[PDB]
Protein backbone atom coordinates (compact mmCIF):
# COMPACT_ATOMS: atom_id res chain seq x y z
CA UNK A 1 0.00 0.00 0.00
CA UNK A 2 0.93 3.68 -0.90
CA UNK A 3 0.52 6.39 1.21
CA UNK A 4 0.58 10.07 0.99
CA UNK A 5 -0.17 13.20 1.26
CA UNK A 6 -3.88 13.68 1.45
CA UNK A 7 -5.46 16.41 0.37
CA UNK A 8 -8.36 18.10 2.38
CA UNK A 9 -10.19 21.23 1.48
CA UNK A 10 -13.33 21.22 3.76
CA UNK A 11 -14.67 25.01 3.94
CA UNK A 12 -12.29 26.35 1.46
CA UNK A 13 -11.20 29.67 3.88
CA UNK A 14 -13.39 31.62 2.09
CA UNK A 15 -11.76 33.29 -0.95
CA UNK A 16 -11.53 37.07 -0.56
CA UNK A 17 -14.12 38.05 1.99
CA UNK A 18 -14.66 41.75 2.94
CA UNK A 19 -14.77 42.39 7.46
CA UNK A 20 -15.03 46.17 7.20
CA UNK A 21 -17.85 47.43 7.63
CA UNK A 22 -19.81 50.09 9.16
CA UNK A 23 -20.62 50.21 12.51
CA UNK A 24 -21.57 52.14 15.93
CA UNK A 25 -21.74 55.44 13.84
CA UNK A 26 -23.43 56.51 11.24
CA UNK A 27 -23.13 59.90 10.56
CA UNK A 28 -26.40 61.83 10.98
CA UNK A 29 -26.89 60.23 14.57
CA UNK A 30 -23.06 60.97 15.87
CA UNK A 31 -23.99 64.78 15.17
CA UNK A 32 -27.36 64.43 17.67
CA UNK A 33 -24.61 63.31 20.43
CA UNK A 34 -21.60 65.27 19.46
CA UNK A 35 -24.01 68.57 19.30
CA UNK A 36 -25.94 67.82 21.84
CA UNK A 37 -23.20 67.44 24.65
CA UNK A 38 -22.23 71.03 23.54
CA UNK A 39 -25.49 72.34 24.22
CA UNK A 40 -25.52 69.82 27.56
CA UNK A 41 -22.28 71.47 28.48
CA UNK A 42 -23.16 74.89 27.64
CA UNK A 43 -26.25 74.67 30.54
CA UNK A 44 -24.58 72.70 32.91
CA UNK A 45 -21.44 75.11 33.02
CA UNK A 46 -23.50 78.63 33.21
CA UNK A 47 -25.58 77.06 35.76
CA UNK A 48 -22.59 76.86 38.12
CA UNK A 49 -21.18 80.61 37.42
CA UNK A 50 -24.66 81.63 38.09
CA UNK A 51 -24.00 80.11 41.72
CA UNK A 52 -20.24 81.61 41.92
CA UNK A 53 -21.89 84.97 41.56
CA UNK A 54 -23.97 83.89 45.15
CA UNK A 55 -20.09 83.31 46.65
CA UNK A 56 -18.85 86.71 45.01
CA UNK A 57 -20.81 89.40 45.83
CA UNK A 58 -20.95 88.09 49.78
CA UNK A 59 -16.65 87.41 49.09
CA UNK A 60 -16.53 91.39 48.49
CA UNK A 61 -19.27 92.23 51.02
CA UNK A 62 -16.29 91.06 53.61
CA UNK A 63 -14.48 94.25 52.41
CA UNK A 64 -17.12 96.87 52.84
CA UNK A 65 -18.55 95.20 56.47
CA UNK A 66 -14.83 95.63 57.53
CA UNK A 67 -13.58 99.14 58.09
CA UNK A 68 -11.60 98.56 61.34
CA UNK A 69 -9.46 96.48 58.89
CA UNK B 1 -7.53 31.43 10.60
CA UNK B 2 -5.21 33.38 7.88
CA UNK B 3 -8.48 35.35 5.89
CA UNK B 4 -8.63 37.15 9.68
CA UNK B 5 -5.22 37.50 10.03
CA UNK B 6 -4.58 39.25 6.35
CA UNK B 7 -8.18 41.58 6.91
CA UNK B 8 -6.82 42.99 10.15
CA UNK B 9 -4.74 44.83 8.13
CA UNK B 10 -7.15 46.62 6.24
CA UNK B 11 -8.83 48.02 9.39
CA UNK B 12 -5.88 48.59 10.77
CA UNK B 13 -4.02 50.95 7.77
CA UNK B 14 -5.79 51.12 4.45
CA UNK B 15 -9.26 52.70 6.29
CA UNK B 16 -7.26 55.46 8.55
CA UNK B 17 -6.54 58.75 7.26
CA UNK B 18 -3.05 58.82 7.76
CA UNK B 19 -2.28 56.64 4.48
CA UNK B 20 -4.98 58.41 2.09
CA UNK B 21 -2.79 61.23 3.33
CA UNK B 22 0.75 59.90 3.27
CA UNK B 23 0.84 57.61 -0.09
CA UNK B 24 -2.14 59.06 -2.10
CA UNK B 25 -0.60 60.97 -5.26
CA UNK B 26 3.45 60.33 -4.69
CA UNK B 27 4.64 59.64 -8.55
CA UNK B 28 1.80 58.93 -10.75
CA UNK B 29 3.91 57.09 -13.48
CA UNK B 30 1.14 54.99 -16.25
CA UNK B 31 2.24 56.12 -19.81
CA UNK B 32 3.76 54.70 -22.04
CA UNK B 33 7.51 56.28 -20.54
CA UNK B 34 6.39 54.08 -17.90
CA UNK B 35 5.98 51.04 -19.93
CA UNK B 36 9.66 51.93 -20.98
CA UNK B 37 10.98 50.85 -17.37
CA UNK B 38 9.79 47.04 -17.02
CA UNK B 39 8.26 46.35 -13.90
CA UNK B 40 6.21 43.39 -14.81
CA UNK B 41 5.16 42.67 -11.27
CA UNK B 42 2.75 45.49 -9.27
CA UNK B 43 3.21 48.49 -11.18
CA UNK B 44 2.13 48.34 -14.51
CA UNK B 45 0.07 45.57 -13.06
CA UNK B 46 -1.04 47.38 -10.07
CA UNK B 47 -2.01 50.27 -12.25
CA UNK B 48 -2.25 50.59 -16.03
CA UNK B 49 -1.80 47.69 -18.50
CA UNK B 50 -3.80 44.47 -17.51
CA UNK B 51 -0.80 42.37 -18.51
CA UNK B 52 0.14 39.37 -16.30
CA UNK B 53 2.43 36.49 -16.65
CA UNK B 54 0.04 34.03 -14.79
Amino acid sequence: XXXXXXXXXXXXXXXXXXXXXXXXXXGYSMFAVGIGALLFGYWSMMKWNRERRRLQIEDFEARIALMPL
Amino acid sequence: NFSLRIDELEEMLTNNRIWRNRTVDIGIVTAEDALNYGFSGVMLRGSGIQWDLR
